[PDB]
RNA sequence: CGAUGUCGGCUCAUCACAUCCUGGGGCUGAAGUAGGUCCCAAGGGUAUGGCUGUUCGCCAUUUAAAGUGGUACGCGAGCUG
RNA sequence: GUGAAGAGGGAAACAACCCAGACCGCCAGCUAAGGUCCCAAAGUCAUGGUUAAGUGGGAAACGAUGUGGGAAGGCCCAGACAGCCAGGAUGUUGGCUUAGAAGCAGCCAUCAUUUAAAGAAAGCGUAAUAGCUCACUGGUCGAGUCGGCCUGCGCGGAAGA
């Protein structure tokens, strides 16, 4: 039930992703097994309090990217060592 | 009742009727019958007087700065909304009496009746009244 | 900023003159002067007065309470003045005022004499305690400080000065 | 003591402390203490930080010691001059990056965890922080 | 006065008061909590 | 506000101190502060006595804080004390008790008056003498 | 290293305060006397002998006290050796 | 890489650090580092914020209602946090090795009711006594309030000739 909206990413690397951490928004990746991986950005915060919630790996949720939404599975997460911040979050459509 | 300066007209004002209370009387009819509701009040100041009131709050958390001077006698009764009166006019007469015999004219529940103050104790339905 | 927002009634017409932020007040037993601090504007509504903190000062919200307080004060005592006790406890403590001078036995070696600073009355009804009334918190609490300092409860005995509402805690000799 | 037995070799190069740490998650327990500072840290100080440990629950819960020190240090002794060889080895301290989960424990309230992480944290000499288990 | 460099409150009763810059603990229970820099 | 209402009997059963075991989460539903039993349980009341059963106005009020007054032992187990006895009432015609003495009897009655309240303490004495016979302690002049 | 004379003593000092005394305060397991400990304070003051080259240490007797350190472990174009 | 074998400008002064490699002259101009209130040429520039410490213009563990900002909380008109309250129900002389502990030494650890507040620790001192109060609910003057997380800049920690 959960539902974050997201936008497509346009750059990637290293720099790219530092740029987006130090502005509370962390990206993120869709994939499918037979669908073409989608790159994403997301709000850090919003889904930082919504992973207090224990059913954030149970249930299905729901991505909003430009208007299109999509059901998926939250698969992995690597979280910073020492501070409670995501760099980043792997999907499966499901 | 708009605000918090109406919250204020309920924090000290019945410390003049717990100052010297001398009875409590508790009940938990619900029913608001108009019949019934100038039966009460009325018998109230037919015997003592205007002393008590309508306030019908009981949630867990109103009479302990609700009698705050007197009457353990109050101290634990509070499930769903419950009546409460004290008596100043001569030390434990008998109000009481006469709660219980509207009870018996058909008021609809009283919640744990304990024959509330001079047993200093439980249940006992105060056989005796010292007016 | 409760304090602050609680309009001051006025009693009978004691005197209030509002001249730019030094109050005057000249109640039926004294007058009393003091000159506001620049961050607040006190305005008289025909029965009270209101306090409001002057736009550019961060602090106006604190000084304001401070400023009714201060003003709530004076007009009491003004009303009717305030009035301190204070008990000599322990064998060999005298007192006795004379004038505004408050001549005091608590036995150093000479008697200790306390000027008043002339606008507080005192009086001794039993020799043993003192009551002194002002029509100035401050000033009257300040002088019944003092009266105190000469000889501050010790915790042994409760001998010394003391006021009549204050509980001292004694303690124990510990072996004999 | 907290020191290893059978070592390969008697002493070892002063080496770098850099990196993250890698086990950065709470895995055996579910209140563990994650170092968010850098640098070694002495068997010695653990095994202090260990009896605080059990000190404070005085017998309770299951705790688990993530980091072993297994890296001799050598002291040059007083009133020697340098060279002349590389000095015996005097302790054993763990090599600590930022984010290794050094305490763990469970059993135990979560409060009394608190509490008892802080004692120890008294006796470490890195900065700390309590961390609990997530699902991950 | 315990003239300490980690000012905390000993008990109930202890206060926290920032007095000329410098951080004290008042006790009005027992006076022996006096604190002080912290 | 809250002077005595709602009473009811605990103070178990009695022999020596310092709380913990028999009766507690009973107890622990509610409030009733935590060690509440080592200032009249290990630091005011015994040695008046050390074993057997006393009644003690016990309680905390709504700050959980404590206050205690005193009462006597009822008859029930006060003259085992008394007589030195442990036989017991169930069978009268086959298990029955010795005579103990009025002026003994008179003592346990003052210690009864001392510690509980009644308009004439002496009528009130004889029923420490009825209860005795009802759960047949004899008591004789 | 085409020189930077040294341990102790004598004379003369001077500065710091992490105060030995005197001064002002808390807190006490502070009855009082006497203390214990901590905070502020550098104005002034801060032994004499026996032994040893000794600084020091030990001893004897005082004193309100016999402070700790820096100054080329102050001071040999000032002395002794 | 620089000095050695490199001058010039900056970092007060300062072979090595930053900028930059002096053929000579010129009372011409544009720039580098670094700076623009005065010493000393150039912004007492503009805009939005932060700090109250002379922080800037030395230094940690640790401590704190300093203050700015962000996110999420509980709690509340079945009315919240603090004020005054009065605060004190009981088969316990609990299995203690039944010499002394008897609401606060070590103990073993946890049966309930009446039933708005009523969980065998928190402190003052008494061989051990009495007595008062806090983790707590609330009747008038009260509403925005209670405690945590992320952070920016600050405060104490901070004594030498
Ligand atoms: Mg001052
Ligand atoms: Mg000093
Ligand atoms: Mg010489
Ligand atoms: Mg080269
Ligand atoms: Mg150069
Ligand atoms: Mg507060
Ligand atoms: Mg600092
Ligand atoms: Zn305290």
């Amino acid at each position: 039930m959960f539902t974050i909206n997201a936008e497509v990413r346009k750059e990637q690397g290293k720099g790219a992703s530092r740029r987006l951490r130090a502005a509370n928004k962390f990206p993120a990746i869709i994939y499918g097994g037979k669908e073409a991986p989608l790159a994403i950005e997301l709000d850090h915060d919003k889904v930082m309090n919504m992973q207090a919630k224990a059913e954030f790996y149970s249930e299905v949720l729901t991505i909003v990217v430009d208007g299109k939404e999509i059901k998926v599975k939250a698969q992995d997460v690597q979280r910073h060592p020492y501070k409670p911040k995501l760099q980043h979050i792997d999907f499966v459509r499901a | 009742m708009a605000l918090n300066l109406q919250d204020k007209q309920a924090i000290v004002a019945e410390v003049s009727e717990v100052a010297k209370g001398a009875l409590s009387a508790v009940v938990a009819d619900s029913r608001g019958v108009t019949v019934d509701k100038m039966t009460e009040l009325r018998k109230a100041g037919r015997e003592a007087g205007v002393y008590m009131r309508v306030v019908r709050n009981t949630l867990l958390r109103r009479a302990v700065e609700g009698t705050p001077f007197e009457c353990l006698k109050d101290a634990f009764v509070g499930p769903t909304l419950i009546a409460y009166s004290m008596e100043h006019p001569g030390a434990a007469a008998r109000l009481f009496k006469e709660f219980a015999k509207a009870n018996a004219k058909f008021e609809v529940k009283a919640a744990a009746f304990e024959g509330e103050l001079i047993p200093a104790s439980q249940i006992d339905r105060l056989a005796t009244l010292p007016t | 900023s409760r304090v602050a927002k609680a309009p001051v009634v006025v009693p009978a017409g004691v005197d209030v003159k509002i001249n730019g932020q030094v109050i005057t007040i000249k109640g039926k037993n004294g007058e009393l002067t003091r000159t506001l601090n620049d961050a607040v504007e006190v305005k008289h509504a025909d029965n009270t007065l209101t306090f409001g903190p002057r736009d550019g000062y961060a602090d106006g919200w604190a000084q304001a309470g401070t400023a009714r307080a201060l003003l709530n004060s004076m007009v009491i005592g003004v009303t009717e003045g305030f009035t301190k006790k204070l008990q000599l406890v322990g064998v060999g403590y005298r007192a006795a005022v004379k004038g505004n001078v408050i001549n005091l036995s608590l036995g150093f070696s000479h008697p200790v004499d306390h000027q008043l600073p002339a606008g507080i009355t005192a009086e001794c009804p039993t020799q043993t305690e003192i009551v002194l009334k002002g029509a100035d918190k401050q000033v009257i609490g300040q002088v019944a400080a003092d009266l105190r300092a000469y000889r501050r409860p010790e915790p042994y005995k409760g001998k010394g000065v003391r006021y009549a509402d204050e509980v001292v805690r004694t303690k124990e000799a510990k072996k004999k | 003591m907290l020191q290893p037995k059978r070592t390969k070799f008697r002493k070892m190069h002063k080496g770098r402390n850099r990196g993250l740490a890698q086990g950065t998650d709470v895995s055996f327990g579910s209140f563990g203490l994650k170092a968010v500072g850098r640098g070694r840290l002495t068997a010695r100080q653990i095994e202090a930080a260990r009896r605080a440990m059990t000190r404070a629950v005085k017998r309770q819960g299951k705790i688990w010691i993530r980091v072993f020190p297994d890296k001799p240090i050598t002291e040059k002794p007083l009133a020697v001059r340098m060279g002349k060889g590389k000095g015996n080895v005097e302790y054993w301290v763990a090599l600590i990056q930022p984010g290794k989960v050094l305490y763990e424990m469970d059993g135990v309230p979560e409060e009394l965890a608190r509490e008892a992480f802080k004692l120890a944290a008294a006796k470490l000499p890195i900065k700390t922080t309590f961390v609990t288990k997530t699902v991950m | 006065m315990k003239v300490r460099a980690s000012v905390k409150k000993l008990c109930r009763n202890c206060k926290i008061v920032k007095r000329d810059g410098v951080i004290r603990v008042i006790c009005s229970a027992e006076p022996k909590h006096k604190q002080r820099q912290g | 506000a809250k002077k005595v209402q709602a009473y009811v009997k605990l103070q178990v059963a009695a022999g020596m101190a310092n709380p913990s075991p028999p009766v507690g989460p009973a107890l622990g539903q509610q409030g009733v502060n935590i060690m509440e039993f080592c200032k009249a349980f290990n630091a005011k009341t015994d040695s008046i006595e050390k074993g057997l059963p006393i009644p003690v106005v016990i309680t905390v009020y709504a700050d959980r804080s404590f206050t205690f007054v005193t009462k006597t032992p009822p008859a029930a187990v006060l003259l085992k004390k008394a007589a030195g006895i442990k036989s017991g009432s169930g069978k009268p015609n086959k298990d029955k008790v010795g005579k103990i003495s009025r002026a003994q009897l008179q003592e346990i009655a003052q210690t009864k008056a001392a510690d509980m309240t009644g308009a004439d303490i002496e009528a009130m004495t004889r029923s420490i003498e009825g209860t005795a016979r009802s759960m047949g302690l004899v008591v004789e002049d």
